[PDB]
DNA sequence: ACGGGCT
DNA sequence: AGCCCGT
């Protein structure tokens, strides 16, 4: 996720 | 086909 | 017939 | 530690 807690995705 | 890891 | 991407 | 797709 995120960054943080990529996306999803990427 | 999508690419959301691989992308085919 | 398919696995990616930082805070 | 943190998710999830379509031709
Ligand atoms: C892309 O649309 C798509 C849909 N289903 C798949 C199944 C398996 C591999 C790749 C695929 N790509
Ligand atoms: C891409 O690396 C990847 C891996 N697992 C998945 C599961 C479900 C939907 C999309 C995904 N993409
Ligand atoms: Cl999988
Ligand atoms: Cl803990
Ligand atoms: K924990
Ligand atoms: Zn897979
Ligand atoms: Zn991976
Ligand atoms: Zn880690
Ligand atoms: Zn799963
Ligand atoms: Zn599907």
């Amino acid at each position: 996720t995120x960054p943080g807690v990529t996306x999803p995705g990427v | 086909x999508a690419x959301v890891x691989a992308x085919v």
